[PDB]
Order: C-alpha cells, then sequence, then structure tokens
C-alpha cells in the first residue's frame, strides 16, 4: 500500500491556510497518521486516525478522510510550523510513508550578493585547485551559475549545494566549486563566475586575474 | 515524559555487522510496540521492523529480512537491531519509535563503505583584495577530501555566529566529501580582526583551527 503525496513543497506566508494531500493505493480505512520534521530532528506526530489532533499539538492542524484520500489542513500558518510533512498508512504491514511535503516561507525577492575566490597558495601547493563562488542571501532560491575561464564557458567540471532557509531573513545561499588540476589552472589567467537570479536586473559576474594578490 | 534514545551506530564495512539499542524511558516497553524506521539519503521514511517486547513476536521489512534481527529486553526497558551481511543501501539514519508512531528517538547515523577513515585538509578562502572599503566581506574555509561525514564548523570558537552559512556536504568524484563554510563581515574590520574557522571531524578524531587572513 503506497502513500502519494502531493505537493512536494510549497512556500506559504504565516496567516495562510495550508493544504497537503496523500492519497492511498488501497482503502486503508481511517488508519493513516500525519508527522512533521525537522532537519536533524525526531519526527512529531500530528494526525491520528485521519482526523484526530495528538495531545499538545496547536489546534490550527487537522486531518480529513475521504475515501482512499487524506488531506492534512493547517488553518492558520505559524512560523513555528515551517518543516517538512509526511503521512503514514498503518492499515497494514508494512506500514509505509508518503515522499513527504516541504513547507517554506514566502518572502521578498532579494538579490544574491555574489563573491569570488581563488585557490589558496596552501592548496596548489598541495597540488590542486579548487575555484569558489559564493552566492550570499537571495530569494527565490531558483539560481543560475555559470563558471567562465578565459571567457570560456564551462560545463561539467562544477558541484554546487545550498542552504535551507536563513532562520533570520528566510533566504538561500549557494556555494560552488569550479574544480581543476594545478596544471590545467595555470594555464589559464581570467577566472570568472557569472550569476542569473530574478533580483538582479542583468547578470551578474565576479572575476579575479591568477596570481593577482 | 517519555523518551527513546538510540546508541550504536557507526561505519561499518559490506557485509559487516553492527547492532543498534534503543532505550526508553518514562514507560514500559512490556506495553507497547517497537519499531526501527530509517531515512536514507532521497529515499524518504521506511520502516524496518517491529516487535511486541511482551511475547518477542516481530516483522518485518522484505528488503531486511533473514539479515536483521529485532529484540528486546524488558528488564532493560531496551529494544535492539541486529544488522548482518550489511550493504550501502542500509546506510541510513536508524530511528526507533512506539506505537500511530507518537514519540521517536533522535535516531543513530549507520555508514555502511569500505572505505578508509580520512580527515580533511582545511584551506583558507581568503577576503577579496577588492573588497568595498566599508562595505562587506565575505571569507571562509574549505573542509576537503574526508570521510564519512559529518563535520562540524564554527567560527572564532563561537564567538562569531551572524553570517554565516555552512554548506551542504558535496560527495566528490574521488568518493571523498568537501565542504565549504562562510561567513560575511565588515571590510574595515579585515585588518583589525582574526578569523578562526574551527573544523571538527569526530569520525577520525581531526579537530582543525585555521586562520583565515587577508
Amino acid at each position: 500500500i503506497q502513500m502519494t503525496q502531493s505537493p512536494s513543497s510549497l512556500s506559504a506566508s504565516v496567516g495562510d491556510r495550508v493544504t497537503i494531500t496523500c492519497r492511498a493505493s488501497q482503502d486503508v480505512n481511517t488508519a493513516v497518521a500525519w508527522y512533521q520534521k525537522k532537519p536533524g530532528k525526531a519526527p512529531k506526530l500530528l494526525i491520528y486516525s485521519a482526523s484526530f489532533l495528538e495531545s499538545g499539538v496547536p489546534s490550527r492542524f487537522s486531518g480529513s478522510r475521504s475515501g482512499t484520500d487524506f488531506t492534512l489542513t493547517i488553518s492558520s500558518l505559524q512560523p513555528e510550523d515551517f518543516a517538512t510533512y509526511y503521512c503514514q498508512q498503518h492499515y497494514t504491514t508494512p506500514p509505509t510513508f508518503g515522499q513527504g511535503t516541504k513547507v517554506e516561507i514566502k518572502r521578498t525577492v532579494a538579490a544574491p550578493s555574489v563573491f569570488i575566490f581563488p585557490p589558496s597558495d596552501e592548496q596548489l601547493k598541495s597540488g590542486t585547485a579548487s575555484v569558489e563562488c559564493l552566492l550570499n542571501n537571495f530569494y527565490p532560491r531558483e539560481a543560475k551559475v555559470q563558471w567562465k575561464v578565459d571567457n570560456a564557458l564551462q560545463s561539467g567540471n562544477s558541484q554546487e549545494s545550498v542552504t535551507e532557509q536563513d532562520s533570520k531573513d528566510s533566504t538561500y545561499s549557494l556555494s560552488s566549486t569550479l574544480t581543476l588540476s594545478k596544471a590545467d589552472y595555470e594555464k589559464h589567467k581570467v577566472y570568472a563566475c557569472e550569476v542569473t537570479h530574478q533580483g538582479l536586473s542583468s547578470p551578474v559576474t565576479k572575476s579575479f586575474n591568477r596570481g593577482e594578490c | 515524559e517519555v523518551q527513546l534514545v538510540e546508541s550504536g551506530g557507526g561505519l561499518v564495512q559490506p557485509g559487516g555487522s553492527l547492532r543498534l539499542s534503543c532505550a526508553a524511558s518514562g514507560f514500559n516497553i512490556k506495553d507497547t510496540y517497537i519499531h526501527w524506521v530509517r531515512e536514507a539519503p532521497g529515499k524518504g521514511l521506511e520502516w524496518v521492523a517491529r516487535i511486541y517486547p511482551t511475547n518477542g513476536y516481530t516483522r518485518y521489512a522484505d528488503s531486511v529480512k533473514g539479515r536483521f534481527t529485532i529484540s528486546a529486553d524488558t528488564s532493560k526497558n531496551t529494544a535492539y537491531l541486529q544488522m548482518n551481511s550489511l550493504r550501502a543501501e542500509d546506510t541510513a539514519v536508524y530511528y526507533c519509535s512506539r506505537w500511530a508512531m507518537d514519540y521517536w528517538g533522535q535516531g543513530t547515523l549507520v555508514t555502511v563503505s569500505s572505505a578508509s577513515t580520512k580527515g580533511p585538509s582545511v584551506f583558507p578562502l581568503a577576503p577579496s583584495s577588492k573588497s568595498t572599503s566599508g562595505g562587506t566581506a565575505a571569507l571562509g574555509c574549505l573542509v576537503k577530501d574526508y570521510f564519512p561525514e559529518p563535520v562540524t564548523v564554527s567560527w572564532n570558537s563561537g564567538a562569531l555566529t551572524s553570517g554565516v552559512h555552512t554548506f551542504p556536504a558535496v560527495l566528490q568524484s574521488s568518493g571523498l566529501y568537501s565542504l565549504k563554510s562562510v561567513v560575511t563581515v565588515p571590510s574595515s574590520s579585515l585588518g583589525t580582526q582574526t578569523y578562526i574557522c574551527n573544523v571538527n571531524h569526530k569520525p577520525s578524531n581531526t579537530k582543525v583551527d585555521k586562520k583565515v587572513e587577508p
């Protein structure tokens, strides 16, 4: 018995009515629970037997059943409610979980501040070169980093990762590494990170000249 | 107050064995079902097994039947998950819970890999010489080539927290992790303040303090 949960993510504002749905592949009566999960934290039970509020859980949480479909509603979204939510059926063994719904906070557009860093002399001495680009405190999450080396567009040799929404200003930050052997790094002069984002009227480029203090 | 506390996780070779424990407080496990549930990278939550400690009856997920054994000792108010013939696919955070599942523990990390522990090298991301005067500068640390996760980073022994972003690690082609930690600070502080990133990689007992200089 599988649980098909939608949407996978949503953004909402404090005070909004939020709706998360879960479809069971078969009848599961009312044997459905909803859980809240925050990063690095244990899941927390919200709703049991489709519609019953777990003691201590705020009244703004409720659950409903219509046939094979289960709905979690948050009547008025509060600051502490931003998290991932999971449905679970326990009608039969094994109990199974939906893939989860990540609830994020909506805010205003914020342009990223962009920074570029050469590989340190230390790392170069060790024989490798990591070129770094940072996109700091932007919103929304969607952003594109384009690496250029002597104005040649790079593809295939970078890796990036992104923080979760900041606890104070609700932005994201992105970190990208362009990886090159020391030999290849020293074959080129100008290293550039070009950033495209909704908050920027046109793409921003930060660059350095290899070797320049 | 009900509590569940998992222990016993760590780094183990494929084909190996590891025993997890789940210590219960604030209730008696004789009165409930105890479960193990795991969370593998990008696989969501997956139920693993359950036991009724009163009669020792067990149930297992098909993917672990035979090679895992769940057990309990009511006199210790503790349940166990004996994991054998471990596979890479078993790498996960393992939680125990009780019967809906109204209480869960914090989880314990199990990593199944043939790769050895390796401590990170730490390199500075020095603030640009073209930093805008009177404005904002960025600097950071590159924590490179370690295994397994996790690593932690603080700045100035914890005294610097505002403007810090420590990013999710990335897995390199080598099979080793790389991560970045950055902080934005005022430009006017670059020649007068010391910035040190404090890196801890507990799996290899590595602590490194790296000064990041302009």
